RNA sequence: GAGAGGA
DNA sequence: CGCTCTGCTCCTTCTCCTTTCCTCT
DNA sequence: CAGGAGAAGGAGCAGAGCG
């Protein structure tokens, strides 16, 4: 594949394109984009639903084509895969006849609830009664 | 036969940690919301405890004094049968340890939502 | 008592001991042709009811989990038909000691 | 009479089949003209059926007359044995000589 | 190098072996009952079914009243689920089980507080919350109250007043229960029970057939088993109106508790709201919150209708359940809901007019635009019956909930590439690690890491394909598997444990500065720590304080995120 | 360890 | 009325034992 | 290296009920 280097699958190169494609579906399924985040989620505004917030595979050929970021060629069907990828982690909410809308997860994680478990902080040091994962393992 | 994504180096010594290392994310800073609850936590068991319903355990010489008499008894202990009981619930043959036949009385356990946690 | 005449399909078996107040047994006709406890080799037994069976175990100071026990579907159990934990007792006869008692519990 | 023990212990109960095994040991020992009192026979019969079946003196039907773990331990089938009262956690009060 | 004399003492090891049902059980009642209760709630637990003569048998403490007293003590707060059968042949006997729903009680106490000041608009007026606190505290820890009693408790006629409404109110509402011996009776017996009576007393004629026999049994058992699992929540003892100045009241003699199942449908409202927070803005969630709390008491029960755990699924017409509850899923009555009803009960503090944008207060078309917006996502938030009219399908979020939460513990516990991994395999079936690293597009070193790791829990399963005679290794394949089953059952369990766990180590750390918590109570010197303790005596009583105030909000935060997995 | 008396 | 589970019963292929020890070499 | 005896899976039919 296109991706492969010296033999092996560096992420680098697909940790920044997933990092720009990402960022180009945010852009494209939110009113303004991240300038809709920098006050909070108290002010936020969203689309209506019967928009068409999505962005379709097309849409990301054109855009990593016109960038000239990827530096190579890319087939639809590698962007395809590469966003398939970006599917998972909660990113790039997957919609029928292949579309894609980033999840409000994938940015309220670029600052009980357990979802938002990056906002928890560490447990302090030399702390007893401390609850470990791996503790009954 | 090593394998290959392994070395020398690295084996030898059986190390394991024995200890936990991978934390949830429960153990952050309570919040004044968190700290009501176990306010309401710590309060409710402290309750039952007190509560007619425990017979938790699994001096008090036989020779009078009277230094033990003019002093009062610590408290008015009440049983667990003394406590009114709804007979239709409970088995038959739990009866005969029961107040079946005994002066009525309920304790109230009233609740204090001021903390009791010092500072 | 149901005596089937050749063969006894295994769902019978299944549906015979579901009663509970009764109890029905199976007889072969070929298993009956000669009563066992006619046989030389079978020596009389006697069923105990439960008085006897309680003098005996306070005559002898045992348990119901102590007698030499006989097992259910015994041919000379199922003849008298003893049901679980019924004692029976046997007079043996041997050539050197004549007769004497032998107590036997059906499990 | 036949001479198989077990065939008249299914035919004809428990009882003649100790009256069988008792018979034919006796006859076996003076057909070769040796003299065992025939106590020592009708112990080895009771001890034979005794818990309702016809039981051998193999390491088969030793398991199904001794409870103690131990002995039938040192007598055959050593770790199947300890192996199995560590599993079903059997409680073996110590009385017998072994 | 840490010895195994210091391992033993300071690695929580010994703990490390107990099951973690009879582990919490014991611990919470050794905390809330004591030790004798304790004692028989884990021989209840270890055994099963245990008559009073095999709990004295089984128990050192094999006093008979002693047991008599534990076993009352238990029944009152409803910690056991006695039942009393008959034997056809002789003495009936009376037999004890274990209570999950007393147990549970007892475990979300303070969860239940909140949850019953939280959701009665009454803290807002802030004079008769302290009331209701009472009343559910009272309620909770005593086990049953009639009324009759708490009310002659209290002097003030304008007090006594005040508590029956409450009580009325909060009955209404549906958090308070009147209790029956059904409470007090399993399931799983009740449904056997109600399977004869109705098969039994077919004519000895040729029935339809037999499998058609017991077809029509399990049809007419179905009907009134529903019916009576329904009959405490049928509101038949509040309509008592007209005693006097024509108002409603409770009726003084029925006795009342909490229902569980009422609370943990607001714990199930809860818990889809804090997801709809990370896929909603904040007015949409509002928005779903307030049509959670209108469809809360209408929503059907979080467990099961309770014929799940009464019998055999089936053959295969377990799918008959799901669409027999989907059915009620889409036709109570009270799940319906449309715009109109929200605007009317949407509080005025929302803004709601520039939330939603056009195109690249209480409007009713702007509520309908939010709930479309809702109904759109691939997760079903809500799902549409009628054109503009929407029901919350309980039956298809259940599944979904439960997978985000699980990848989200997954991503938070392991490293990210984990809840990747995780949900490439699920998404996926059977996938070799070729595929996995051309899915995934990651080191496939990291991939195998992350792989060893995660398949220490029952997250990715290993399927072996041999490719010889003998299915040893170096020959065979090795393809992975999800099985959401078993990783849902063993995180439920590992929370489980480790919220037993801090409850051991909070009553270890009470009993063992036991000296000066007593002397805090010795003489009501409460409120006066500084000045009549030594300062040292002082920081220890705080430190003591804040350990156990961490203990509970850590545990509280475990509750949150165990109960999504306890659903079902 | 295994080769063989031996009674 | 064939069809489709259970259930039973063969049938085959597997596992655990074979005094006493009493020496030397 | 022979001899004896169990435990465990395939495998081929009766038997039951059925839609």
């Amino acid at each position: 594949g296109p991706w492969f280097t010296d033999g092996e699958l560096d992420i680098e190169f697909i940790n920044s394109l997933l990092t720009i494609v990402w960022r180009f579906i945010s852009e494209n399924t939110f009113p303004n984009g991240f300038k809709n985040f920098e006050n909070g989620p108290k002010k936020n505004v969203f689309y209506a639903p019967n928009v068409k917030n999505y962005s379709t595979t097309q849409e990301i050929l054109e855009f990593i084509t016109a960038a000239q970021v990827a530096n190579v060629e890319l087939t639809p069907s590698n962007i395809r895969s590469l966003c398939e990828v970006l599917v998972y982690d909660d990113k790039l909410e997957k919609v029928t006849h292949d579309c894609y809308r980033v999840t409000l997860e994938s940015i309220l994680q670029m600052n009980f609830s357990i979802f938002n478990y990056f906002k928890m902080f560490p447990a302090s040091k030399h702390d007893k009664e401390v609850v470990y994962f791996d503790e009954w393992t | 036969n090593l394998p290959f994504g392994l070395g020398y180096g690295d084996v030898g010594k059986n190390h394991i940690t024995e200890f936990p290392s991978i934390p949830l994310p429960i153990n952050g800073p309570i919040t004044n919301k968190e700290r009501s609850l176990a306010v309401k936590y710590i309060n409710f068991g402290k309750t039952v405890k007190d509560g007619p319903f425990y017979t938790g355990s699994m001096t008090n010489d036989g020779i009078e004094r009277y230094s033990d008499k003019y002093l009062k008894k610590r408290k008015i202990g009440i049983s667990i049968d003394d406590h009114p009981y709804n007979l239709n619930l409970f088995p038959n043959e739990l009866y005969n340890v029961m107040g079946i036949n005994k002066k009525k009385l309920l304790a109230i356990s009233k609740f204090n939502n001021a903390d009791d946690v010092f500072t | 008592i149901f005596v089937y005449q050749n063969n006894i399909t295994p769902s019978a078996m299944k549906l015979v001991p579901s009663i509970p107040p009764a109890t029905i047994e199976t007889f072969n006709e070929a298993a009956l042709v000669v009563n066992i406890t006619h046989h030389e080799l079978v020596p009389k037994h006697i069923r105990l009811s439960s008085d006897e069976k309680r003098e005996l175990l306070k005559r002898y100071r045992l348990k119901e989990s102590q007698l030499p026990r006989i097992q259910r579907a015994d041919p000379v159990a199922l003849y008298l038909g003893l049901k679980r934990g019924e004692v029976v007792k046997i007079i043996r006869k041997s050539e050197t000691s004549g007769r004497y008692a032998s107590y036997r519990i059906c499990m | 009479t036949t001479n198989h023990v077990l065939e008249v212990f299914s035919v004809l109960g428990i009882e003649a089949a100790r009256y069988s095994i008792i018979r034919e040991i006796n006859y076996t020992m003076s057909n070769h003209g040796m003299s065992v009192d025939p106590r020592h026979i009708q112990l080895l019969g009771d001890v034979m059926t005794y818990k309702g079946e016809v039981l051998g003196i193999t390491r088969f039907g030793l398991s199904k007359m001794r409870d103690s773990v131990l002995q039938l331990a040192s007598f055959e089938k050593t770790t199947d044995h300890l192996f199995d009262a560590a599993f079903y956690m059997k409680k073996d009060a110590v009385e017998g000589v072994s | 190098l840490v010895t195994p004399e210091d391992v033993m003492t300071i690695s929580s090891l010994e703990q490390r072996t107990l099951n973690p049902d009879l582990f919490l059980y014991k611990e919470l009642v050794k905390a809330h009952l004591g030790e004798r209760a304790a004692s028989v709630i884990g021989m209840l637990v270890a055994l099963g079914r245990l008559s009073v003569r095999e709990l004295v048998e089984k128990i050192d403490g094999m006093d008979v009243d002693s047991v008599k007293t534990t076993l009352v003590s238990l029944t009152q707060l409803r910690c056991v689920k006695y039942l009393q059968e008959t034997a056809i042949s002789g003495k009936k006997t009376t037999y004890y089980y274990y209570n999950e729903e007393g147990i549970h009680i007892l475990l979300y106490s303070g969860l239940i507080i909140d949850e019953i000041i939280t959701q009665m608009r009454v803290n807002d007026e802030e004079e008769h919350k302290q009331l209701v606190a009472e009343i559910v505290q009272n309620v909770i820890s005593l086990g049953s109250l009639t009324v009759e009693d708490y009310l002659s408790s209290v002097t003030s006629d304008s007090m006594k007043y005040t508590i029956s409404s409450l009580f009325v109110q909060l009955c209404e509402m549906g958090y308070l229960i009147q209790i029956s011996k059904l409470h007090y009776t399993p399931i799983e017996d009740l449904w056997q029970f109600l399977y004869e009576k109705h098969y039994k007393n077919i004519p000895r004629n040729s029935p339809l057939s037999d499998l058609k026999k017991r077809s029509q049994a399990k049809m007419n058992a179905k009907t009134d088993f529903a019916k009576i699992i329904n009959k405490p929540n049928e509101l038949s003892q509040i309509l008592t109106v007209d005693p006097k100045t024509s108002l409603r009241i409770v009726k003084p003699t029925v006795s009342l508790t909490i229902n569980l199942d009422r609370f943990m449908k607001g714990r199930r409202s809860k818990q889809l709201i804090n997801l709809a927070k990370t896929r909603v803005g904040s007015v949409t969630a509002q928005v779903y919150k307030i049509a959670l709390r209108l469809t809360e008491q209408k929503s059907p029960k979080i467990r099961d209708p309770l014929t799940q755990t009464g019998l055999l699924q089936d053959l295969e017409e377990a799918k008959s359940f799901q669409d027999e509850a989907e059915l009620v899923e889409e036709k109570t009555p009270g799940l319906t809901f449309n715009a109109i009803d929200l605007a009317r009960h949407l509080p005025a503090e929302l803004d709601l007019r520039g939330s939603l944008l056009s195109r690249k207060p209480h409007s009713a078309s702007l509520i309908n635009s939010h709930l479309k917006i809702l109904a759109s996502s691939n997760f079903p938030f809500l799902n549409e019956t009628k054109p503009g009219v929407y029901y919350v399908p309980y039956s298809k979020l259940m599944p979904v909930l439960k997978s985000s939460v699980y990848e989200y513990v997954i991503a938070s516990t392991l490293g990210p590439s984990a809840m990747r991994l995780s949900r490439c395999i699920r998404d996926n079936k059977l996938v070799s690690e070729k595929i996995i690293n051309s899915t995934a597009l990651m080191k496939e070193k990291d991939i195998r890491s992350t792989l060893a790791s995660l398949i220490r829990y029952n997250s990715v399963e290993i399927q072996e394909v041999p490719r010889t005679a003998d299915r040893s290794a170096s020959r065979a394949v090795f393809l992975f598997r999800c099985k959401e089953t078993h990783s849902y059952n063993f995180m439920r369990q590992n929370l489980e444990w480790n919220m037993a766990n801090l409850l051991f180590k909070k009553e270890k750390l009470k009993q063992e500065n036991s000296t000066l918590l007593k002397k805090a109570n010795r003489d009501d010197v409460k409120g006066r720590e500084n000045e009549l303790l030594l300062p040292s005596e002082l920081n220890q009583l705080k430190m003591v304080n804040e350990r156990e105030l961490n203990v509970f909000a850590r545990l509280s935060r475990l509750l949150s995120l165990w109960e999504v997995f306890q659903m079902a």
